[PDB]
């Protein structure tokens, strides 16, 4: 039973109302206090901050926030939760030993693949369709003139030599018989063949349209270097991320556009990515791959960098901190940190993540399907004006 | 302040890249201390009615010592300044749409 | 591992979905397009010229006589140029060679029961090391079994891996990973795609109640931040 | 090698680490093929013709 | 069978189409017919293996160099070569 | 084949490989620097040398020297593309 | 000043690729080969059958 405020909107009233808290972090409350005799009363944070040093307005005075100021006040003895370990919240307060290494990753969209009616007649661009479709027409009645008009194949039977040698078909049981017929109509099979080759070796990936936006290699990419007005990326005000990029040397440059852009908590952020309102969200591995396992939509980008772990944070002055970091390392030992991760973080249920080239499914190729449908609704009405034909 | 008036002032700004990174390291390594200004005399450096303007300008006239910068080797600039050895290689090249 | 390739690594390019729709869905509605329109030359002829045309290889069938199935025929044709593309496309990918790992973990049945192996199971690690004493903890049997194939160092565990006289050697994670990283032909890999059990860290030894300790801490929390 | 890690910090960019459809000028080649298989189809086909004169 | 027939039949194999031809009788005249359409499947594979990266488009520079003709003497063009630098 | 690689000046591993079609350069040239005309540290002849080697390199006569004793080609084979099949890639089919 | 700007670099054997005369056969190993040859062979003689 934690007692936490009701609404986290900013300017309401925030009353702390008794909810009830589970996961990971509780369970390995609840051990430590099987383990170590001592009672315990959950309570939220007064505000959805994890801790910064801030200058308060009057007097330019250092302060903590969330729960280092909880903490620090006395409002609270120790700090179960995602805390990382860093120099500014090491040098107040004193963290056990990690109970969960963990680095910084970037939160993207997924981007599924859009695939549209015509992906199978993209290869080639209208222009050189509409020059193909009169060429064979061209080659078939020009073989005609050639054969009809020769020294010593009828006009169905030309056009249809000329398109099943263009699509393989086996359509023409004709052949030309004379010499310059011949030779027209083979070269032709081989620029039929030439074209069928060239529209087939980039036809898989037409099919499907894979592009390199998604899927950003990390900070190191240049796009992450020099910030962009289109490409908008961020992550949570006042926590450890936030403190490390304002420290880092050099990142500062990115440090500063995404300080206008940083969001109150973590769901914020994941949920402003996910209906792509935040192209990347930097936060911890461990909740933005668990995010990712469960999101479909939602995918991390790699190359874990500032490597730390949670830790568990007391007061520098406690008689819990050697007895707390002994009982995380035992735990650590033997099959409890790896219970806790299969029963909270190593469970999946869409991840769709493999090096394999993808399998073509209904959305990627149903233009083709379209079109053998459009066939039979065509063909459904030529056989009506063939008869009508005939009638005459 | 503004183009009617003929005086500014002298805002102290922050300055860094590759060539401040040389400079802090020449400061280092040769232990000497620096006082770094930007010029408005001239855009890079050049030599109209026999007085040299800009970079090389201010470097002539013993108005600096130093002359930090995107500064290009030339035969008139060695001529008029003595140069240190070159730490990037340059030179006239052509930039087009592809 | 020499691995192993899944009989339905040919059948990958496509969904069974979509396989099912090409082949028994469209090619049905196909065939009885093509018999109809020639009859305004059996049905089952009719799927035989259809499937011949799906992988053309010269295969003996009869094409029908009237111009409007010779139509339906041709865009067919058109859209078996299309499943064959789209098929080799990817073939040479799907028909590759995939590693598989021995062992899933440690709390697999070969590590905690060996004996029920007609080749018994080869695994060891150093002695006088953090690692033999978590074991030694965790799984008394698993150690009882284990201290037999105990090994000398980690060139002989690893020497012992190429020959073949060891399948399995666990150790650190840190020293496994480096000599993972520096063996020529990636022969030696860790199981899991690197998969940690016990996740301890490297620290610096002190004594007790050191004044050293606070000030190492909080310069090693600098180092990895920075 | 500190002048080599400044150039890589200061000076790396976009283009210096680096499927489109296929338009007429793109097949030109098959075209001018095609174009002189008609002119030797004709050319054969009067010689043909004289020939048989 | 003439030969032209047999050429006929031969090149149609090169790049099977399904073009009309009359094959031989003769069983070492398929013989030879099937181990030419071997030859053929391998030549349609090493051609088209690599057909997508030789048809690819091709940039090419508009000037060689500051000594090309375009700078030396752009009068000589319909449409003036545009080129500057920054003063001083 | 004696040697599996050697480590050199750009200019002279550069030329030898544009001379010599069995040997090529590797790339990421490292170690940036120029050769120069040392002379005493006490010269008179500092100054003007090293005006006339930037008088040189202004106009025409590096390029005019790299023209005629270093950009000279012979074969270089070094293109992105796929290889072209020849006699000897392809010639088991015909023995076939 | 310098006459002429360079960098260090590696020279090495150009290696020019080694091609056999059974290239053509080389994507299928023998036994597989062998295996497809008899299989034609079955098919055949039992499709008559
Ligand atoms: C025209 C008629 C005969 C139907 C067409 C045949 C295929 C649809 C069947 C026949 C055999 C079937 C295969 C036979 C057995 C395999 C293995 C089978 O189990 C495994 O994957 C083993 C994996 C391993 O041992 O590592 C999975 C199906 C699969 C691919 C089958 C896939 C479907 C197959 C190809
Ligand atoms: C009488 C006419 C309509 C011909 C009938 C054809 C069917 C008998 C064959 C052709 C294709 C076969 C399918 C081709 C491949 C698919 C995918 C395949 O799913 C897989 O991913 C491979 C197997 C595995 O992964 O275990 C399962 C069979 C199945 C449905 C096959 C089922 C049987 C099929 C439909
Ligand atoms: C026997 C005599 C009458 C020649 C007949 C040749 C024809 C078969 C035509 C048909 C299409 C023609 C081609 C269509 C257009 C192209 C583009 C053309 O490239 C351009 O001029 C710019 C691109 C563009 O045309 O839009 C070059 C010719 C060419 C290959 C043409 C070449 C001549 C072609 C092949
Ligand atoms: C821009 C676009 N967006 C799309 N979204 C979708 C989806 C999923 C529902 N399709 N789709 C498109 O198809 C287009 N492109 S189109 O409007 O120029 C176009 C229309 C129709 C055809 C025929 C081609 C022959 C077979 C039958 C359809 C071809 C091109
Ligand atoms: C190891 C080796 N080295 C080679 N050097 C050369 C070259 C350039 C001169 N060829 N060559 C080889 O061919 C082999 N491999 S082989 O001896 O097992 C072998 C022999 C003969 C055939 C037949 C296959 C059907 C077509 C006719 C030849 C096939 C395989
Ligand atoms: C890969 C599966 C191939 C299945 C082929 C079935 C062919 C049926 C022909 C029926 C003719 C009457
Ligand atoms: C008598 C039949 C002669 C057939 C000649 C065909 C020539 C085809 C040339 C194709 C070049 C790409």
């Amino acid at each position: 039973i934690c007692t936490g405020p009701n609404d986290t909107s900013p300017g309401s009233p925030r009353h702390t109302v008794p909810q009830c808290c589970y996961g990971f972090c509780i369970d390995l409350l609840i051990k430590l206090a099987r383990t170590m005799n001592f009672t315990y009363e959950v309570h939220l944070v007064a505000d959805g901050k994890f801790g910064t040093q801030e200058r308060v307005n009057n007097s330019n005075k250092k302060e903590w926030n969330g729960m280092m100021g909880e903490l620090l006040s006395g409002q609270a003895d120790m700090i179960v939760a995602p805390l990382t370990i860093n120099n500014e919240r090491a040098q107040y307060i004193e963290f056990s030993k990690p109970f969960k290494y963990q680095g910084l990753t970037i939160l993207v969209k997924k981007e599924i693949p859009r695939s549209t009616l015509d992906s199978f007649m993209q290869p080639f661009q209208s222009t050189l369709w509409l020059l193909v479709g009169l060429s064979v027409h061209v080659v078939a009645v020009m073989l005609y003139l050639l054969d009809r008009f020769s020294p010593f194949l009828t006009l169905s039977s030309a056009m249809w030599f000329s398109w099943g040698v263009l699509l393989n078909s086996g359509i023409g049981e004709g052949a030309p018989r004379s010499f310059s017929a011949r030779i027209l109509g083979m070269v032709w099979a081989g620029f039929a063949m030439i074209i069928v080759a060239s529209y087939t070796a980039n036809l898989a990936a037409f099919l499907v349209l894979d592009r390199p936006e998604e899927r950003i290699t990390g900070i190191n990419d240049p796009r992450l270097r020099n910030p962009s007005d289109k490409f908008i990326y961020a992550t949570v005000k006042q926590s450890s991320v936030d403190i490390y990029f304002r420290r880092q040397v050099e990142l500062s440059t990115m440090y500063r556009h995404m300080e206008k852009h940083n969001y109150e908590s973590a769901a914020e952020a994941i949920q402003a990515v996910r209906d792509n309102k935040l192209h990347a969200f930097i936060w911890d591995s461990a909740v933005l791959e668990f995010e990712a396992s469960q999101k479909c939509d939602l995918v991390t980008t790699g190359e874990l960098f500032f490597r730390s772990g949670f830790g568990i944070g007391m007061r520098k002055d406690s008689p819990w901190k050697q007895n707390v970091s002994l009982s995380i390392l035992k735990s650590h030992e033997n099959g409890f940190m790896e219970d806790l991760d299969k029963t909270w973080v190593r469970y999946q249920e869409c991840d769709s993540r493999s090096n394999a080239p993808a399998t073509l499914t209904f959305e990627n190729m149903a233009g083709v399907f379209m079109l053998v449908a459009g066939g039979i609704v065509a063909g459904i009405f030529l056989i009506f004006i063939e008869i009508a034909y005939k009638r005459h | 302040i503004n183009n009617s008036t003929n005086e500014g002032m002298n805002v102290k700004k922050c300055c860094k890249g590759f060539c401040i990174d040389i400079l802090k390291k020449l400061s280092r390594t040769v232990k000497f201390t620096y006082d770094l200004y930007l010029v408005t005399n001239g855009k890079h450096g050049k030599k109209v009615n026999n007085v040299w303007n800009g970079m090389i300008g201010e470097v002539v006239y013993q108005r600096a010592v130093m002359a930090v910068g995107s500064l290009t080797i030339n035969e008139e600039r060695s001529e008029v300044v003595d140069f240190s050895v070159p730490f990037v290689e340059t030179g006239i090249s052509v930039m087009v749409s592809r | 591992s020499n691995g192993t390739v899944s009989p339905s690594a040919f059948l990958e390019p496509f969904s069974a979905s979509v396989w099912v729709m090409m082949f028994v869905m469209l090619l049905i509605v196909s065939a009885i397009a093509v018999f109809v329109f020639e009859y305004f030359f059996t049905i089952g002829k009719a799927i035989w010229l259809l499937w011949g045309l799906v992988f053309n290889n010269s295969v003996p069938v009869q094409n029908p006589k009237g111009t409007t199935s010779k139509i339906m025929v041709s865009v067919w044709a058109f859209f078996a140029v299309i499943f064959l593309a789209s098929y080799t496309a990817n073939l040479a990918a799907f028909i590759q060679e995939e590693f598989v790992d021995q062992v899933t973990g440690l709390s697999d049945k070969k590590f905690q029961r060996p004996h029920d192996y007609s080749p018994p199971f080869r695994f060891g690690t150093v002695p006088n090391g953090s690692t033999e004493r978590n074991i030694r903890n965790n799984y008394p049997y698993m150690h009882q079994y284990m201290t037999r194939f105990n090994q000398r160092g980690v060139e002989d565990a690893l020497v012992s891996l190429k020959t073949g006289k060891l399948d399995a050697f666990i150790y650190d994670a840190a020293v496994l990973n480096y000599k993972a990283g520096r063996d020529e032909g990636c022969k030696l890999v860790t199981i899991g795609s690197g998969y940690i059990f016990a996740t301890t860290g490297y620290g610096i030894a002190l004594q007790k109640g050191s004044p050293w300790k606070r000030q190492i801490d909080l310069a090693l929390l600098q180092f990895v931040g920075d | 090698g500190e002048m080599e890690e400044l150039e890589t910090l200061w000076l790396t960019g976009i283009c210096h680490n680096e499927s489109s459809q296929l338009d007429i000028d793109n097949m030109a080649g098959v075209f001018y093929m095609l174009a002189a298989a008609m002119a030797l189809s004709l050319i054969t086909f009067i010689w043909e013709h004289l020939f048989y004169w």
